[PDB]
């Protein structure tokens, strides 16, 4: 199977996490799947899997060795407070990423020109995803997981 | 109907009982038969001493469990009966055949499913899961686990004295309990959830 040396690692109390760069060998089978590259590192830093995010990844000119960059964290309590909205609907976990743009220009155009009276009213329909939506969705993934 | 009869002529009157005789039971077992199996399952159960009789048929159980499933009448017909025998075995007999029995429940809840031995079962477990070698041990444990699974249902109560349990375990420092108490863990983030605050 493959082969993973983990390279350059920092230690970031700050934001509770330890960074490091990898280097997965797969001379033969084609770059890894992030995927499985998650668990084949969980196990050698013996830590659970969802607490361990890795990112960004390459693949030199056809040599079967990869480079990446990935993050551990020590609380998904933590990990779900920092990692970005982007990396979460990858874990399947936030969901999705509607088209707010066309919509909020268009928004921006009615209330541009209203008086209070109307304008909560509008507000009152602009493309959901609050932040405080986000919040609760994060919390959902607080309480009912746990566990390693 | 026959067969029963002689068997039933061996016991201390006059063993071919337990240990042949059960063995023999556990292979014809190995759902049209269960209504006949039934009486001969529970006369393997009753006798504590050939042990090793009791413990082909405690076996048995577990094996007709994943064979019927809610068939099985885990949830059904056919629990009522040997739930309180082997909740029997338990209060009155060698010390091995307890742990295969706290196994049992849990590969018993696992086909069941719903049905209402919980109070009785968890406590019991808790009591066990006080000590009685590794042997106990690994077994509360697994009983937990199949319990988990198999409701899919409550148990939640429970979950702050189980982990306590896995606690205590951790500073013991000896083995099989050790995959066993890691599988529990598992099986408890899935269906809990927020665990991992009492776990922290």
């Amino acid at each position: 199977t493959i082969v993973i040396r983990t390279k350059k690692i920092l230690v970031n109390p700050l934001l509770s996490r330890r960074q490091l760069s990898l280097d997965v060998l797969h001379p033969d089978s084609p770059t890894a799947s992030k995927e499985k590259i998650r668990e084949e590192l969980a196990k050698q830093l013996k830590v659970d899997a969802r607490n361990v995010v890795v990112y960004g990844f390459s693949t030199q000119y056809g040599g079967g060795k990869s480079t990446g960059f990935a993050l551990v964290y020590d609380n998904q309590q933590y990990l779900l407070k920092y990692e970005p909205n982007y990396r979460l609907r990858k874990v399947k976990i936030l969901g999705e990423k509607p088209n707010t743009r066309r919509s909020f220009k268009e928004l921006k155009r009615k209330i541009k020109r209203t008086s209070g009276k109307a304008i909560t009213k509008l507000l009152s329909e602009k493309k959901g995803d609050t932040w405080a939506s986000v919040q609760s969705k994060k919390s959902d993934h607080l309480k009912n997981f746990v566990a390693k | 109907s026959k067969f029963v009869e002689w068997a039933t002529t061996g016991l201390p009157k006059s063993t071919y009982r337990l240990y042949v005789v059960f063995g023999f039971l556990d292979a014809f077992f190995g759902t049209g038969y269960a209504s006949y199996i039934v009486d001969a399952s529970v006369k393997a159960l009753k006798a504590v001493e050939e042990r090793n009789l009791w413990k082909r048929v405690l076996c048995t159980l577990a094996k007709c469990f994943e064979h019927d499933q809610d068939g099985f009448w885990q949830a059904p017909a056919h629990f009522g009966a040997v739930a309180p025998v082997l909740v029997e075995q338990f209060l009155r007999n060698v010390n091995d055949v307890i742990q295969d029995v706290v196994p049992a429940v849990v590969e018993l809840a696992a086909a069941v499913e719903s049905q209402e031995h919980y109070k009785e079962i968890n406590t019991a477990l808790l009591k066990h899961l006080r000590n009685g070698s590794p042997g106990v041990r690994l077994a509360v444990v697994k009983c937990q686990q199949a319990i988990t699974a198999k409701l899919g249902e409550d148990w939640l109560h429970l979950l702050p004295e189980m982990l306590p349990y896995i606690s205590e375990l951790q500073d013991d420092d000896d083995e099989v309990v050790e995959r066993e108490n890691r599988r529990w863990i598992v099986g408890i983030e899935e269906k809990l959830g927020e665990s991992l605050d009492s776990m922290l």
